[PDB]
């Protein structure tokens, strides 16, 4: 899971993605940055610990609004704001 | 047992000779293959019912592109092809 | 039920990877369980036998950069 | 430890830039995944940094951009060396 101690600007909220994904898939969605953890929060929703606040933002970028397929879309935010 | 939605199908008239690898092969050609599996024969035996789910959507999209009628033609079998639904309210989100 | 012909052996990466990057390494195939073997060397359990063969086919001998090329195999041969 | 080859010594940054300033740049060249400014010159006018890119073909983005070991901005001169 997480680890103990994580500071939030490493932070990201994801969800949209398919329901039945495993902790490794949604890392895998994050491809290529570097996930030092992982808090699954529903089906569809994790928050996830990155390296540092750089990798955050350009995940944000890369992926939120992502079309993963016609039935799936992603939502991806940073937890500061 | 949930599988990502509209990427999987229901497969009838295998040819009784396969195995689940030569359906695997058969749709590996319209992408990549998250499960493959021969399920039962018909009574005759001439026959065999599977279950395929392709890694996306996209993949199963171009398997669509390929059918002609629910089915999948090849140079010595022919494939009914119908689309697999998962039941409603399984999934817990 | 843990399986071997659903697992595979992968090195070759860089040394800096955790289990999440060894992951990505193998997007899209479903990924269950990985256990690090060494400073570059894992044991990655995916869905199943056509996830493995196709992972096998997709990444063994994948030049990563000039520095790392991976190796993977199917544990059962 | 660190990705071989993806990363860079940064000197001769510009005094009034921060981490996000050093970032800004390299972002333009690939994906960054490290970037630091550690310090200052003792007349406080010239700062020290480290950049490593996400992947090596992000690194050979940065060096195809380079003259001379210069990374040549709008209004700046970034001297940008291999870490090793």
């Amino acid at each position: 899971s997480m680890p103990r101690g994580a500071d939030q600007e490493n932070m990201l909220k994801i969800s949209g993605y398919p329901g039945m994904l495993n902790t490794f898939g949604i890392a895998q969605l994050l491809t290529p940055y570097r996930v030092n953890g992982i808090t699954i929060t529903g089906a569809q929703s994790a928050v996830v610990a990155l390296e540092n606040k750089f990798q955050v933002y350009q995940a944000v970028q890369d992926f939120n609004g992502k079309k993963l397929d016609r039935n799936h879309k992603l939502q991806v935010s940073s937890l500061v704001v | 047992a949930y599988y990502l939605k509209d990427a999987g199908f229901h497969i009838r008239n295998i040819p009784k000779a396969w195995n689940d690898w030569n359906l695997f092969h058969v749709f590996q050609n319209f992408g990549k293959v998250s499960y493959c599996r021969v399920v039962g024969q018909s009574n005759d035996g001439q026959v065999q019912l599977g279950f395929v789910n392709m890694m996306s959507v996209a993949d199963a999209d171009e398997v669509r592109k390929n059918l002609n009628d629910g089915n999948l033609i090849g140079e010595n079998f022919t494939l009914k092809v119908t689309d697999h639904k998962n039941v409603g309210g399984s999934l817990l989100p």
